[PDB]
């Protein structure tokens, strides 16, 4: 079967933050944002121009939605796990939520980062792209991936 | 026979005309924008009559709001929130909500710009 | 006001074409033959701007694009051109049919693989 997964990462370590989004195929990494640039990591995504440039208004948006409030807690890690698998012909999903690297689901009453970040990643994410999407997205990316001349 | 009368280049269907307005509103201006085509935000009444909602992609206003003090959510038309229409779910602290497909509420804050969906009936 | 129009009473209508869209999976031939038992054909892509709404369409879809196995091109069951930079066309399945999804993309599909479908009536 084959998977893809989407990795996204906000760190705030004091003053500066890091926005980052992993893309793997098949616990590979295929493509990777900076925050501000997308860009491919394997050969077969070289020249595309229909998942970049889709994938870099989707992650952008993912993280200008998402109201982080300020605090005085100098170190706050986000991790937004978010994976499609298609084997046999069935589609299913996994998604991960991590505060400072520990996996967690459920949501407190406090008004926090760690709880803003839990009920609203997956509906950050699925405003242009639902999971038939990323099956589509998967079968897609297996095809360039299969007849790459490299 | 025609589907009408509506605004002029709206979605008609079932006796209800629509519009998708791609421009981001906070809430109210939404509501004022609809009211100014002498319309309303979107009223979700009916999963058979409106079950083209069913395939709309990304979220929008529609005219349900909650009023803090008896707890409940209510369409502009003051009418309550029928059960078994729309599953509700909490994102952000807030008194309005987002229309998502399939027949989902997001609770949004008023004040987030988003796009929306007027309707008009007859 | 104006009305919209002519249409069937159960279906969409948008800019005085009609659309319905049938949420049971059937192969694209069945599809085909389903909206032709309706005086209607599968979906034709023909204007962004008249069919505008189309981008806020959710799921994947048969529409009447044919593949040409002849000069590899595509065209609609009624014979017409596919107009240029309308349809971002997208190898996925091999095959001799598309579905369409958002945004104005077309995704190619084993025809016989089942799919929900969308009909359309021009006029």
């Amino acid at each position: 079967g084959h998977k893809l997964a989407f990795n996204f990462n906000l760190e705030i370590n004091g003053s500066d933050t890091h926005s980052t989004v992993d893309v793997d195929l098949d616990d590979s990494q295929i493509i990777t944002f900076d925050g501000k640039d997308i860009r491919p990591t394997i050969p077969f995504m070289i020249g595309d121009e229909i998942f970049l440039p889709f994938y870099k208004n989707v992650f952008s948006e993912f993280f200008s939605l998402f109201r982080r409030v300020p605090t005085s807690t100098p170190y706050e890690d986000l991790t937004y796990f978010y994976e499609c698998d298609y084997t046999d012909n069935k589609s299913t999903f996994d998604q991960d939520y991590l505060y400072n690297g520990e996996e967690y689901t459920v949501k407190t009453q406090e008004a926090t980062n760690k709880n803003m970040w839990l009920t609203t990643s997956e509906f950050r994410l699925k405003k242009w792209f639902d999971g038939e999407d990323c099956i589509m997205h998967l079968r897609s990316l297996v095809r360039k991936m299969e007849d790459s001349k490299r | 026979s025609y589907c009408g009368p509506c605004p002029k280049n709206w979605i008609c269907y079932k006796n209800n005309c629509y519009q998708f307005f791609d421009e981001s509103k906070n809430w109210y201006e939404s509501q004022a924008s609809c009211m100014s085509q002498n319309a309303s935000l979107l009223k979700v009444y009916s999963k058979e009559d409106q079950d083209l909602l069913k395939l709309v992609k990304s979220y929008h206003w529609m005219g349900l709001v909650h009023i803090p003090t008896n707890g409940s959510w209510q369409w502009e038309d003051g009418s309550i929130l029928s059960p078994n229409l729309l599953t509700i779910i909490e994102m952000q602290k807030g008194d309005c909500a987002l229309y998502a497909s399939s027949f989902k509420g997001y609770i949004e804050n008023c004040s987030t710009p988003n796009t929306y969906i007027c309707m008009q009936r007859t």
